[PDB]
Parts: structure tokens; C-alpha cells; sequence
């Protein structure tokens, strides 16, 4: 599933036994109820550019 | 960095300098507040390796306005299998004396889980690299960090258009224009996906900087996710230079 469309996963994707997927996010996000999106949860998450997040918040 | 343009401040806050005896010596990527990615290389010919300092938040060389932070490097981890003056396993993991403090201009690039990087990285196409290299072959540095977006080739593919192992990968322009130059080396080769940047390669160094028939060559990093992991899981050693056995 993972290797095809990233399992629809925004970051990170893991294959289980059967038809199964875990999306995780890196540390400084957490996962939304729909079970792929990743929202921070600290002020300077990484791989976010802070002047361009501000700048469409 | 070749015909590229200037990154606006801020826009690159991963980018590290760094310096030994105030001299202008590589690149280098933050991947979190105590640990800074670059190229083996730029360590070959380190005599006093207490001289050694990364620099994060700078942006124009010619001044300083207060986002600058800079911290000696306690350690410079080499895999084993690297030859000093060669491309192969070209690759350095740098540990702070003390972490950098993330601002608007201070944020670390992700390291990416290899599956990730493998599977799907990998078939983004363009890529961002920077630096405060040379703006020519044979020519002066940029004086404000500089980026350039580059297409990423499968290695079948660089070898026809142009060893190259595993452990690499080509990127950039075969036409001479545009590419990464000497005074970039160990600098970021970051990719988007989905909002947020990753740590896809290394610049590290082929036969000539901007040369015609020629890509760039980077550092493959999805090689070196674990083996980076486990050391920034580890304790530090006593000696700066420390030479950890890959894989
Ligand atoms: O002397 C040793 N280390 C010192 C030390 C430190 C820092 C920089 C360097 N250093 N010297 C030359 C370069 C260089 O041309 N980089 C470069 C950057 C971007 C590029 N993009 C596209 N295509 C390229 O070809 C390319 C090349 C570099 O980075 C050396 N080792 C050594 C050991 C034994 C024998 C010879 C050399
Ligand atoms: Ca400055
Ligand atoms: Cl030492």
C-alpha cells in the first residue's frame, strides 16, 4: 500500500498483515483523525519555513 | 551555487556555515538542535579540529544583524567505509557543544524514515540546493546564500545523458549553466512533499564544478537514515573525529 501513492499518507507509511496501513508523522506533529494528515504540535516544526507559514496564516 | 538566484532570508533556515579559523570551510544541513549533516570531505585536511564552528541563521556574510548563531563542533562522526579525497560514502554527521535555539530563521530540515525517502522522495523531481559557494566556475563566492532548484536523473539515465554507486545520485544541468560549485560541498539537497521539506542529499563533489556533459553529484542519505539514527542515539565520545563503522 505504502509504495503506491505514499498509501495516501502526508509523511511517513507502514505495511501490516492484510489489508492494513499505519500512517505516523515525525516527531513535532501528530496525526489527524483521518488517519494521514500531520499538524504540528510545536512552534518550529521541521521542514516548515516560519516567514512562509505566517505569511498565509 | 550557479545560476541560481538569491535565497530570501528565512527561506532557507536548515542551511548551516561552517568555518574553521573564521575561514568560509563547507556547508551543512541542521536535521535538529544539536546535530548538523555534511560532506566528509570538507573534514580531510582538518589539522586542529577544536577550530571548527557551525554557524545557523546567516544569510549575508558582509554583516551581522542578531539571527546569527554560532557553536563549536564537540563532535565530526565519518562512516568507516569513506576515503579521504574520494566521492564514495561522502557523509558527516556534526554534534553541537550546545544545541542552536529554532527562531524564524533556525529550524531543522526532517530527516526522512528510509521507506519514505526510497519509495517516494526519490520520484519528486526537483529539489532546492544552496549555498554560499562559488557563483562561477573559477570565480568569486556569494557574499548572500544562494539556491537553485535542480532535476533529480535515475542513475541508468545520468550515465547516458552525461563511478556513480549506489551511494550517490545525479541532479542538475548537463548544459553548464547551473549547478552546485566548490564552496557548497556538505550543503542541503532538500525536497518538497506535501508542506513540508526533507533531507533528500549531500553536496559532495564529481570532476568540476559547472562543467559541460557533467551532473552533480550528491550524497545518497536514505543509504545513511539508520546509520544516523543510531548515532544521534549515542553517547559522545572523548576526540572530535570519530570514525563509525557502516552500515
Ligand atoms: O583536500 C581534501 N579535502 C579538503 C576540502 C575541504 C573543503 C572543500 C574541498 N573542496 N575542494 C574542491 C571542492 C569542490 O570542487 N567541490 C564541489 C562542490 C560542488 C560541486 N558541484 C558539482 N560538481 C562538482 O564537481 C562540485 C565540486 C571541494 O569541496 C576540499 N581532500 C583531499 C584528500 C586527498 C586528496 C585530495 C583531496
Ligand atoms: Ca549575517
Ligand atoms: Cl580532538
Amino acid at each position: 500500500i505504502c509504495v503506491n501513492e505514499n498509501g495516501g499518507c502526508e509523511q511517513y507509511c507502514s505495511d501490516h498483515t492484510g489489508t492494513k496501513r499505519s500512517c505516523r508523522c515525525h516527531e513535532g506533529y501528530s496525526l489527524l483523525a483521518d488517519g494521514v494528515s500531520c499538524t504540528p504540535t510545536v512552534e518550529y516544526p521541521c521542514g516548515k519555513i516560519p516567514i512562509l507559514e505566517k505569511r498565509n496564516a | 551555487i550557479v545560476g541560481g538566484k538569491v535565497c530570501p532570508k528565512g527561506e532557507c533556515p536548515w542551511q548551516v556555515l561552517l568555518l574553521v579559523n573564521g575561514a568560509q570551510l563547507c556547508g551543512g544541513t541542521l536535521i535538529n538542535t544539536i546535530w548538523v549533516v555534511s560532506a566528509a570531505h570538507c573534514f580531510d585536511k582538518i589539522k586542529n579540529w577544536r577550530n571548527l564552528i557551525a554557524v545557523l541563521g546567516e544569510h549575508d556574510l558582509s554583516e551581522h544583524d542578531g539571527d546569527e548563531q554560532s557553536r563549536r563542533v564537540a563532535q565530526v562522526i565519518i562512516p568507516s567505509t569513506y576515503v579521504p579525497g574520494t566521492t564514495n560514502h561522502d557523509i558527516a554527521l556534526l554534534r553541537l557543544h550546545q544545541p542552536v535555539v529554532l527562531t524564524d530563521h533556525v529550524v531543522p530540515l526532517c530527516l526522512p524514515e528510509r521507506t519514505f525517502s526510497e519509495r517516494t522522495l526519490a520520484f519528486v523531481r526537483f529539489s532546492l540546493v544552496s549555498g554560499w559557494g562559488q557563483l562561477l566556475d573559477r570565480g568569486a563566492t556569494a557574499l548572500e546564500l544562494m539556491v537553485l532548484n535542480v532535476p533529480r536523473l535515475m542513475t541508468q539515465d545520468c550515465l547516458q545523458q552525461s563511478n556513480i554507486t549506489e551511494y550517490m545520485f545525479c541532479a542538475g544541468y548537463s548544459d553548464g549553466s547551473k549547478d552546485s560549485c566548490k564552496g557548497d560541498s556538505g550543503g542541503p539537497h532538500a525536497t518538497h512533499y506535501r508542506g513540508t521539506w526533507y533531507l533528500t542529499g549531500i553536496v559532495s563533489w564529481g570532476q568540476g564544478c559547472a562543467t559541460v556533459g557533467h551532473f552533480g553529484v550528491y550524497t545518497r542519505v536514505s543509504q545513511y537514515i539508520e546509520w544516523l539514527q543510531k548515532l544521534m542515539r549515542s553517547e559522545p565520545r572523548p576526540g572530535v573525529l570519530l570514525r563509525a563503522p557502516f552500515p
